[PDB]
């Protein structure tokens, strides 16, 4: 009843037709929604929360102030009392006015579930948001990656798994550096890290675990060199055993296919 | 019990959650209580921030118990739960960020015994990097007690990481301004390549902490004035296979001096450790 006879004002003094049709598309409206049409009960609801702003500013009064809250409590009652999702109605409303004495209260005296405060808290401003995210808590930057990355089990895995990901190549040699990586690892992070995307992806192949789950061993270097080789790319491979394995002999073996097949002297 | 409040078809319509005895004079009760609350409480709270928190803690112990926004506080407090459900767990959000302005503020007062906290919503005017960089910089503090004390609250403001980025660098690491760029260089380059051969015919103390963790994060910071490059040297000393993705990479962009003084303080120095991955790469 009371849903209904909201739903007046912003279907009446905004749309002219004569009640009696409105009544009946109403009337229809109502059984289908009794049939728990979950779809005409989203619509409903929405139409509900557009009267029911239209009918707070009709008062004359500030859009959130106390007693909007009072008329407001109508919106919850209703959600909850159909078994549907928690609107997210004046929470935000009060959201982009930067008002927390609101988003503290009227989050709480509804028991506004502990994922959409958060969700919704991303709207706020440059201040009053990280007193807020870390409130109740319970990367982009290498000073930050690499600053976050003495928590692993040691180190050696978390910056190689989250370089593989995005691609880069100048946190592997920080990588191959810390106290416990295998210098004959993070060459397969480099050469696979810094080269085109189409090279970068068809050289995959050879794993067969996820990316966190395939610790490299002496044997994916092999692919990773045919791969390489194979669609000529040498000035990178030419390029890296000079960073990580040094003058070892493999380096001048790869070395005269510079001064042959591309260099002719 | 209407009739003497406001001291048929009228009522059995209206939406009070039961039409049980008490029900409505609680609610009307409740309703009225925490308006009567809040309203007050907007007032006082409306009303320098290290320095505004300092003058308040410098006033007598039993003025501080009866500071107004503590004197509602508590009042609100207690009525939201005796307005609210029974049975269901409510989660206490009102303390869990009281909690966060409380317990910041006595951190950041006593690394500045006891303290006598004040109105504690006078620290939520600036952000949280501020803070501590006005505390850590500002008033001669030594970074490490305060990393010290924010251990023993729970808290994650990564008294690093407030450091670092307020006087080292903004190094930045994307990934789509890459293979977008790629595709602009080699046009570029092109362009100024067919049009030229076609012509055929105080300084810090904090060093303490950088150097304490991680001292890798101490070199990058670095790389970020004569005494810094001679932090640089050594520190990178102790570090074979970086300099050589340092001087294979500083080559084919410049060429004297040394490996380090060259790049220690120059927009040679942000364009070389990362690729393309810059805003400033391209030119």
């Amino acid at each position: 009843m009371k849903v209904a006879n909201i739903i007046l004002s912003y279907k009446c003094r905004n749309e002219d037709a004569q009640y009696s049709f409105i009544r009946e598309s109403v009337a229809e409206k109502l059984s289908k929604l009794a049939d728990g049409e979950k779809t005409t009960t989203e619509e409903l609801l929405v139409l509900l929360e557009e009267g029911t702003w239209n009918s707070i500013q009709q008062q004359e009064i500030k859009r959130l102030s106390s007693e909007s809250s009072s008329q407001w409590a109508l919106v919850v009652q209703f959600c909850r009392l159909h078994n549907m999702k928690l609107s997210i109605s004046y929470l935000r409303e009060c959201a982009k006015a930067n008002d927390w004495l609101q988003f503290i209260i009227h989050s709480q005296l509804h028991n506004y579930h502990p994922a959409e405060v958060k969700s919704l808290i991303q709207y706020f401003s440059p201040v009053i948001q990280d007193h807020l995210r870390l409130a109740f808590e319970n990367m982009t930057d290498l000073f930050e990656i690499l600053l976050q990355c003495s928590e692993e089990p040691d180190s050696w895995h978390w910056l190689l798994v989250e370089a593989v990901k995005q691609q880069a190549p100048i946190l592997s040699v920080l990588a191959s550096c810390l106290q416990g990586a295998s210098a004959i690892s993070c060459l397969c992070v480099w050469i696979i890290t810094s080269v085109e995307d189409n090279v970068a992806t068809e050289a995959m192949g050879h794993i067969q675990d996820s990316t966190e789950d395939h610790t490299w061993n002496l044997e994916d270097l092999s692919v990773i060199w045919r791969t390489l080789l194979t669609r000529q790319k040498s000035k990178t491979l030419i390029r890296g055993f000079q960073l990580f394995f040094k003058d070892s002999p493999l380096l001048l073996v790869m070395e005269m296919y510079e001064l042959c097949m591309f260099f002719r002297n | 019990y209407l009739l003497m409040s406001a001291s048929i078809t009228e009522l059995l319509q209206m939406c009070w959650p039961s039409l049980s005895e008490d029900c409505v004079a609680s609610h009307t009760t409740l309703s009225q209580q925490l308006d009567q609350v809040l309203q007050s409480l907007r007032e006082a709270l409306e009303l320098p921030p290290l320095s505004s928190l300092v003058e308040q803690a410098a006033q007598k112990a039993p003025e501080a118990e009866a500071h107004p926004v503590q004197i509602q506080t508590q009042l609100l407090q207690k009525n939201l739960g005796k307005q609210t459900p029974s049975g269901s767990r409510q989660m206490d959000y009102l303390g869990t960020f009281f909690s966060y302005c409380s317990t910041l503020a006595a951190v950041l007062l006593q690394s500045l015994v006891e303290v006598k906290v004040g109105n504690p919503f006078v620290l939520l005017q600036q952000s949280s990097s501020q803070l501590v960089s006005h505390l850590l910089f500002e008033r001669q503090v030594p970074p490490e007690r305060l990393a010290a004390l924010l251990a023993q609250e729970n808290l994650s403001l990564s008294v690093p990481q407030v450091i670092v980025s307020c006087c080292c660098e903004p190094l930045a690491l994307c990934s789509s301004r890459q293979s977008q760029q790629t595709s602009s260089l080699l046009t570029r380059l092109g362009t100024l390549a067919q049009l030229h051969a076609s012509h055929c015919l105080l300084t810090s103390s904090a060093l303490a902490f950088l150097k304490s963790r991680s001292k890798l994060l101490a070199t990058v910071a670095c790389l970020g004035a004569e005494q810094v490059a001679r932090e640089c040297e050594r520190l990178l000393e102790q570090f074979p296979l970086f300099e050589a993705f340092l001087l294979a990479a500083w080559e084919p962009l410049r060429g004297g001096q040394s490996l380090a003084v060259n790049l220690c303080g120059w927009a040679s120095l942000s364009t070389v450790l990362l690729g393309l991955h810059s805003p400033i790469a391209l030119d």
